[PDB]
């Protein structure tokens, strides 16, 4: 072996990171938080629902589908979140 | 309103004096369970019992606490300020709903867990009677045979259990016979009351002699 | 009661009917293993008489006049392959589902 | 090479309207394709052609470092005025023999 190698040395959470759109229901609940310039869920959690409930962009059916939305408790528990991120939500 | 599940509440042959409407929530968990694997968690035992609605809609809950467990059944005052707090402490408050789980398909699957609902009550109703009586000097004849143990059958189609420690040494029993005592076991026992006789206690034969004289 | 071809059938897995469409015939184009699932089929069971305990059942379900079992097609143990063709013949009078 | 997503193909058994070899003459003849790659483990390739004639192999849109080394390979003939392939092929590196069997 010597020999034959000296012969070779000269070469070698996640429904708020979601879009609101990608909710399970139909597109007018989506759109209803969309009126006020909302994509991702985490901006509708940063909001109360008392200031969605303030404003007539969203609907009667609306607030049944944010209700059955929220009763998985993955958006609209009243958050608040610094402006979108947290910290296991980190730029890496 | 179909007004199927009001003449269905009123069967009634087995389920009269037990309780009707638990039975309907029963049987509409047991629709809504059967083919359910995705959702968030499961389904809900708890329904808002509308007598009228029949179908009641399986409703979710929110549970006002004070506290961080049970995620999905979690509120506390500072959320309830959305509310303008109108929410008091360790209220059950409900803010959410459910649905079913179908079709062709998986109600058979739900008429298996509509049939799991009826057992697990059937269970609950049994226990209760056991309860009713809690020991007495009564008799019954033997069916099965187990190892160190001797299945009993009452009526009113009710079982027991003999045990091997509470029965004599050399006295063997075997099936055919007819055998009485005083049992000791109708409350925390396995998935509902097993009637545990005892022949061999003395209040055993308290009123053997007194049946007799 | 007749049997049942379309998809809703019970003792099924995402692995038990994640290549069948809508309506229980495989696609056009998938490509399956030995075993898995092409045409979903359930049959009717027992029929005897109406239980004490089954009373409720006997009608609050439409179709609740047929049991439910399990008797799909399946690829048979050993070859794989990719469904080329599927036809589907009718008897005249039966409900033509979706996918006919 | 190792997959090809031609665009109204459900599986390699079927036929494209204006193409007068199957889709299976096809893969046998993305089989043969002779490409070089540079800094990259794998890579998609993108193919456009349009028009009565040959699709030869110089009709893929080359990207910064893939480099076809043999221009003049015909995959396949479109055959009328409006009928056009339009697919993907994904093209890799590797040693030795990997068959489809083993490895969608």
């Amino acid at each position: 072996a010597t020999i034959l190698a000296e012969q070779l040395e000269a070469f070698v959470d996640p429904i708020l990171l979601r879009p609101v759109d990608d909710l399970e229901l139909t597109v007018r609940s989506a759109n209803c938080l969309k009126a006020e310039a909302i994509h991702y869920i985490g901006d509708l959690v940063q909001r109360t629902e008392v200031e969605l409930l303030k404003t007539p962009n969203l609907g009667k059916k609306s607030l049944t589908e944010i209700k059955d939305v929220l009763a998985s408790r993955g958006l609209s528990l009243g958050m608040r979140l610094e402006n979108w991120p947290p910290a296991s939500i980190a730029d890496e | 309103m179909n007004k199927e599940i009001l003449a269905v509440v009123e069967a009634v042959s087995n389920e009269k004096a037990l309780p009707r409407e638990k039975i309907f929530e029963a049987l509409e968990s047991a629709l809504a369970t059967a083919t359910k694997k995705k959702y968030e968690q499961e389904i809900d035992v708890r329904v808002q019992i509308d007598r009228k609605s029949g179908d009641f809609d399986t409703f979710r809950r929110w549970l006002v606490v004070d506290e961080v467990t049970q995620p999905t059944k979690e509120i506390t005052l500072e959320a309830a300020r959305y509310e303008d707090e109108s929410l008091n402490l360790g209220d059950y408050v409900e803010d959410q709903i459910e649905s079913v789980t179908f079709d062709r398909i998986t109600t058979q699957t739900a008429k298996q867990v509509i049939v799991q609902k009826v057992r697990e009550a059937e269970r609950a109703m049994v226990v209760d009677q056991f309860r009713e009586h809690e020991g007495e000097i009564i008799t019954g004849v033997v069916k099965k045979v187990n190892r160190d143990n001797i299945s009993l059958d009452l009526g009113n189609n009710a079982e027991a259990v003999i045990l091997r420690e509470d029965m004599l040494p050399r006295e063997n029993f075997r099936p055919g016979d007819r055998v009485r005592g005083v049992l000791y076991s109708v409350r925390p026992e396995a998935r509902g009351a097993q009637l545990f006789v005892t022949r061999s206690k003395p209040e055993m034969l308290i009123e053997l002699f007194r049946i007799e004289v | 009661g007749p049997e049942e071809i379309t998809a809703d059938i019970p003792n099924v897995g995402e692995a038990a009917l994640s290549k069948l469409d809508e309506s229980g015939i495989v696609y056009i184009g998938a490509e399956v293993t030995g075993g898995d699932i092409l045409v979903g089929k359930v049959t009717p069971k027992g029929e005897t008489q109406l239980t004490p305990e089954e009373k409720l059942l006997r009608a609050i379900f439409g179709e609740k006049a047929s049991d439910v079992k399990d008797s799909s097609l399946r690829v048979p143990n050993g070859v794989s392959g990719t469904v080329i063709d599927v036809q589907v013949f009718t008897r005249d009078g039966v409900e033509k589902d979706k996918r006919a | 090479v190792t997959e090809v997503e031609i665009d109204g193909v459900l599986h390699e058994y079927s036929t494209k309207e204006g193409v007068q070899e199957d889709i299976l003459e096809i893969l046998l003849n993305l089989k043969g394709l002779a490409v070089r790659v540079q800094g990259k483990d794998e890579v998609i390739l993108t193919l456009n052609k349009s028009g009565i004639g040959p699709v030869t192999a110089a009709d893929i849109t080359h990207d910064g470092d893939v480099e076809i080394v043999k221009p003049q390979h015909v995959i396949c003939h479109l055959t009328d005025e409006n009928a056009s392939i339009s697919m993907r092929i994904k093209v890799q590196r590797g040693r030795g023999y990997v068959p489809a069997s083993t490895r969608e």
